């Protein structure tokens, strides 16, 4: 599978540009995409959504209005329409893939993303901003959510994902404890609603990035902080 | 004397 | 109420059951017909007369409209335990030689067959296009051959057209039901389009009758 | 010489019947007499999953006991979510004649034959977010009665040239060929430890097969004609078997013989699918009377009738959790009672 | 008073039509509730036969609406009480509203299904083609639609008036037009023309040609059942000749309501024009009571389940 | 003739399979029952806070 995103460069305030996201090796119309972006030297910060079929759209409070997100299924391609760009606006726009029926994996695959530069929600608490790391050692990764994850139908809707540096985030661990395709099995997520914890055992080379916390209970999604690892 | 029921 | 995600799980199966009723439309308004008979009495001939390993469907088109013939024929086993399948077969398409009155008993082995396929319980309502095939060599066989032989109880005449008349009323005698279905007999040609378009006809008269026990005429 | 053979044949069956007959103390009526009766047992459709459009055939749940797949004369088999009635997949076949379908134990294959002679086996946990067939298992010729997964890469069938088979799904061919019946066989049933499987054919002839050593074991007759549904108890030292003979019969395997009758005066169709209970003390048996009859395995009382259906009640299945029955038919409507 | 307005009938006559009205109540309520409840039941029906049932199921659910709604009001405040009016002013037009927009859905369920056998018999295969249940679910939205719209004319028309002999009177308050007479000729032959003239061409041009078709295919089926066609020929026929049997009358009632001005009333015509729309809405019931029985029952296929 | 031989044959190997009484396996059944009656959900219906359904 490949997500390639386009319609980067400088682009003066208060301008208008459009973004394409060209999905290639999978059936683009059965998933639900969405675009997450990152400030610079911040955090990820959600965007938009469509589901399949363009049925269903939510914005977050910061661009309604100003945004507006689009699909072509026939070209498997992802617009998103942006005007009226502010200083915020500023950032690494990623475009992520999901799929969501019972006990799929979303977000499982991020695209490569682009870089644009212009000239009552539930409140992620990441416990720490940096923590030094012995190779080989276990480490534990904490997250905090101000309302509770717990639905009533049995899932806690917490993701866990990690960027390397100078690459797009992966999906590790999602609805808690659900370990994604592809992903070694030193990972281990548990907790109960609104105190939770990653658990790595026996940290390695090549493993060492920033790791986010999530929630997807309600609209709009909003991340953490970001705990990075270091030596 | 027209009747008023229609 | 439902999560942000049991709300997208139930978009897909409402996305999915629109493609399912848009694909029993596009299923439903289609004309299946069903091949029997026992093997070398021209189903192959019929087949090939049509576009000119177990189920064998030959799809083609008329009208504007698609017809689905699946020569059930190929597969060997038990019939009690598959035929079921094939309630709502618009049409079955019976086949039968003509010349196999004494190569060995195989017209009393056909008849044996259409009675087992035309008194089902299965396919009481479903009418019968039968076929009697390869009429001239039929014609030889007959001024060769006699005719006691195939039928013990017969005494006629030795001509093409009142042997083939009888032999056409021995096969539409089989029927215990006459008010629901109605079988449509043929005698193929050599090569020619009357054989298509005797099933076209058959099967228009067919849907005709159907949509009128359906609106309430008939 | 041959004529002597029979007579050898005639001569092992007959010391086969008296070894069992020899076996044969007291039947099942005379032990689990003492035992107080179940009471009558009432179930109502707890949900009902209308999505097809022609006759369904077959359907098999999850070990999870959620999910369950069902498969239909329309082209289509559906993976519904019994909970919330979602199709969480529906999967377009190639061939519409579909006589059975089956859903692996991890949950991530599913399998369905019919009429087409090709057991397919479809990848439900790709990458590429669709459905896709992963190999078309052939060489069979006949119709599919029934495909069982024993783990990921293996999958015994039931065909309609009186065999059974075992594939490799990764390979393609079929590893041991299980050929013994007279009449084409029309169920299979695993047993819990899969090392052995009981397939039932129009002989009215159970049989005993061994997975890995390849021969039958032991033959079970007793049934006058065709036998439709074989599903094991669960303690895998017995199983009922479902006739069209409006008799349900449970043999042993140990006892290698006939154990207790179930048949009733007012019923005389035929029986499409028969599955236990968790526990095993009560056995569901799938009627063309149009309804399910619930048949206390020990005492052989008719505990309870299930009257949703509108047509022949084609396939029925009892969760592995032991919480759920779904009953399929004809009329397009899985029905879950509970 | 205000005792202009009574309205002297036979009470015999009043006796006699309560009779007719309760029995025609009790046969079209319990036919039309009986073809719902069987087309309801049965449900095994997925070829191009469901869009039929859906249009017959439509036209028993019209008529069940135009006996409920109108016949137990009509009954005490037009054949004994026939004043003071009970309701108001709201009362009367909702009253009518209700009453012309079930008329509207019966006249063009029968049309719409005339329309559907002439596809259905006499272009099978481009009727094949056509047929789906998303267009007859839309086709049937549609002429219920249509029915409340052509309607929405008896609202602002149809108010409450005291025409007592008193400015006013406790007693003297009827239902009647109130707009004036010459917008009043308007709506009452815009109502009789998209209510029968227009129905009536469909109907007799279309079972025309449909038993047409079928007395052709019996020639050609006695020149190569017989009886069942020529049912079928029959049923048609008597599809025609109840409609206009049953809904001509009452439109020549509310024509007659419409022209004649009242240098030409008499009081003879006053109590000729009581007993005439007694006999006029029994005929108008009588299409709502007969239209499941020749629908539905006269079929040899519904019967059963009937 | 080889089929004949081959009935002959299976016959003869289903012929020496060691069985064992009626009443010990209806007492086996029997006591599977009764020890799994408990946590079977149609026997005695379930409470509605635990019916999943």
């Amino acid at each position: 599978v490949q997500l390639v995103e386009s319609g980067g460069g400088l682009v003066q305030p208060g301008g208008s540009r459009k973004l394409s996201c060209s999905a290639s090796g999978f059936a683009f119309s059965s998933f639900g995409m969405h675009w997450v972006r990152q400030a610079p030297e911040k955090g990820l910060e959600w965007v938009a959504y469509i589901s399949s079929g363009s049925g269903t759209i939510y914005y977050a409070d910061t661009v309604k209005g100003r945004f507006t997100i689009s699909r072509d299924d026939p070209k498997n391609t992802l617009f998103l329409q942006m005007t009226s760009l502010r200083s915020e606006d500023t950032a690494m726009y990623y475009c992520v893939r999901s799929i969501y029926y019972y006990g799929s994996s979303p977000f499982d695959f991020w695209g490569q993303g682009t870089t644009l530069t212009v000239s009552s929600d539930i409140v992620m608490t990441q416990a720490t901003s940096s923590v030094p790391v012995t190779p080989g050692e276990s480490v534990s990764i904490s997250c905090r959510s101000s309302k509770s994850l717990l639905h009533s139908n049995g899932n806690t809707y917490l993701y866990w994902f990690l960027q390397r540096p100078g690459q797009s985030p992966q999906l590790l661990i999602y609805r808690m404890s659900n370990l994604a395709s592809g992903v070694p099995d030193r990972f281990s997520g548990s907790g109960s609603g609104t105190a939770f914890t990653l658990t790595i055992s026996r940290l390695e080379a090549e493993d060492v990035g920033v790791y986010y916390c999530m929630q997807h209970l309600e609209y709009p999604l909003t991340f953490g902080a970001g705990t990075k690892l270091e030596l | 004397k027209k009747p008023y029921i229609l | 109420t439902l999560s942000a995600e049991d709300k997208a799980a139930v978009e897909r199966s409402k996305m999915i059951d629109r493609n399912l009723r848009e694909d029993g439309e596009k299923a439903a308004r289609e004309v299946k017909l069903l091949l029997l008979g026992a093997g070398e009495s021209g189903k192959s001939t019929i087949v090939k007369q049509m576009k000119i390993t177990g189920i064998v469907e030959t799809h083609f088109t008329f009208k504007d409209l698609h017809f689905k013939m699946f020569d059930v024929g190929g597969q060997r086993s038990e019939r009690k335990k598959w035929i079921h399948c094939f309630e709502g077969v618009t049409a079955i398409i019976f086949c039968v030689a003509l010349s196999d009155y004494d190569l060995v008993n195989r017209m009393h082995e056909s008849m044996k067959l259409f009675d087992s396929i035309c008194n089902n319980k299965w396919f009481t309502d479903t009418s019968i296009i039968l076929f009697l095939n390869k009429k001239d060599l039929f014609e030889e066989k007959i001024k060769k051959s006699p005719l006691t032989i195939c039928y013990p109880e017969y005494a006629g005449s030795n001509t093409y057209e009142e042997a083939a008349a009888y032999i056409q009323c021995q096969f539409e005698d089989l029927n215990k039901r006459k008010d629901t279905k109605e079988i449509y007999t043929h005698f193929t040609c050599a090569t020619d389009t009357k054989n298509v378009q005797f099933v076209f006809d058959a099967v228009t008269d067919v849907i005709i009758k159907n949509n009128l026990k359906d609106c309430g005429l008939f | 010489e041959l004529d002597q053979l029979r007579q050898e044949a005639e001569q092992l069956k007959n010391q086969i019947r008296d070894a069992r007959k020899a076996c044969a103390d007291a039947t099942l009526s005379q032990i689990t007499n003492n035992i107080d009766p179940v009471g009558r047992i009432q179930m109502r459709t707890r949900r009902t999953l209308r999505g097809h459009l022609a006759k369904i055939y077959a359907m098999h749940w999850g070990t999870d006991s959620r999910l369950l797949v069902s498969a239909s004369q329309d082209g289509k088999l559906i993976i519904w979510d019994s909970y919330t009635t979602n199709k969480v997949h529906a999967i377009p076949l190639r061939s519409s004649w579909v006589m059975t379908c089956a859903y692996a134990p991890s949950g991530n294959y599913v399998a369905c034959g019919g009429l087409d002679n090709i057991c397919s086996i479809y990848n439900l946990k790709t990458r590429e977010g669709n459905v896709r067939v992963s190999r078309e298992l052939a060489g069979h010729t006949g119709y599919l009665s029934c495909c069982r997964f024993l783990d990921d890469n293996q999958i015994v069938t039931s065909s309609g040239d009186t065999t059974c088979a075992l594939w490799d799904i990764e390979t393609g061919q079929q590893t041991t060929t299980f050929t013994g019946h007279t009449g084409d066989v029309m169920s299979l049933s695993l047993a819990p430890d899969t090392r052995l499987f009981v397939s039932g054919a129009c002989d009215a002839s159970a049989k005993l097969w061994d997975v890995r050593e390849g021969m039958c074991r032991q033959t079970f007759t007793g049934h006058e004609s065709d036998i439709n549904a074989i599903c094991f108890f669960p303690n895998g030292n017995a199983f009922a078997t479902g006739s069209d003979d409006a008799t349900c019969r449970l043999f042993d395997l140990r006892a290698d013989q006939e154990l207790m009758t179930y048949s009733h005066d007012n019923i005389i169709c035929g029986i499409t699918s028969v599955s236990f209970s968790k526990s095993g003390r009560l056995l569901l048996a799938g009627y063309d009377d149009f309804n399910c009859n619930v048949w206390d395995a020990l005492k052989a009382d008719r505990a309870g009738v299930l009257a949703g259906h509108d047509n022949r009640v084609s396939c029925l299945g009892v969760t592995d959790d032991g919480m759920a029955v779904a009953t399929g038919s004809w009329d397009s409507f899985l029905k879950i009672w509970n | 008073p205000s005792s202009e307005l009574d309205v002297n009938t036979d009470i015999y006559s009043k006796v006699l039509v309560t009779a007719v009205y309760l029995a025609l109540f009790v046969v079209g309520t319990v036919g039309n509730t009986v073809t719902l409840f069987t087309l309801a039941r049965k449900k095994s029906l997925q070829s191009l036969q469901s869009t039929v049932h859906y249009h017959l199921g439509s036209l028993a659910l019209s008529d069940l609406l135009t006996l409920l709604l109108a016949m137990p009001v009509e009954l005490y405040n037009f054949i004994w009480v026939h004043h003071p009016w009970a309701f108001g002013d709201a009362g009367c037009r909702g009253y009518y509203f209700l009453r012309d927009a079930c008329t509207y859905a019966t006249a063009l369920n029968v049309a719409s299904l005339s329309v559907e056998r002439y596809l259905a018999i006499c272009h099978p295969f481009k009727a094949k083609t056509l047929m789906s249940r998303s267009r007859t679910k839309k086709f049937i939205s549609a002429i219920w639609l249509a029915s409340a719209l052509l309607a929405v004319p008896m609202l602002f028309t149809m108010g409450e008036q005291n025409r007592s002999a008193d400015g006013q009177h406790a007693g003297g308050l009827v239902c009647t037009p109130t707009i004036h007479t010459a917008t009043v000729k308007v709506v009452i032959q815009v109502n009789t023309f998209m209510s029968f003239i227009f129905p009536m061409v469909v109907i007799s041009v279309l079972n025309t040609i449909i038993a047409n078709k079928l007395t052709v295919m019996v020639r050609q089926a006695a020149e190569q059942r017989v009886q069942a066609l020529r049912h079928g020929v029959r049923v048609l026929r008597a599809v025609v000749i109840a409609f206009v049997v049953c809904w001509l009358p009452y439109h020549v009632r509310r024509l007659m309501f419409c022209y004649i001005s009242d240098e030409q009333w008499t009081p003879f015509l006053y109590d000729f024009y009581h007993y005439f729309y007694m006999v006029t809405n029994a005929l108008f019931y009588v299409s709502s009571t007969i239209n499941p029985i020749l629908y539905n029952l006269v079929s040899a296929n519904f019967r059963h389940i009937f | 003739i080889a089929q004949a031989r081959k009935l002959v044959e299976q016959l003869k190997m289903e012929a020496n399979i060691d069985r064992i009484k009626v009443s010990k396996a209806a007492a086996d059944l029997m006591a599977y029952c009764e020890a799994h009656a408990k946590e079977d959900p149609l026997l005695t219906p379930v409470p509605a806070s635990e019916n999943p359904f």
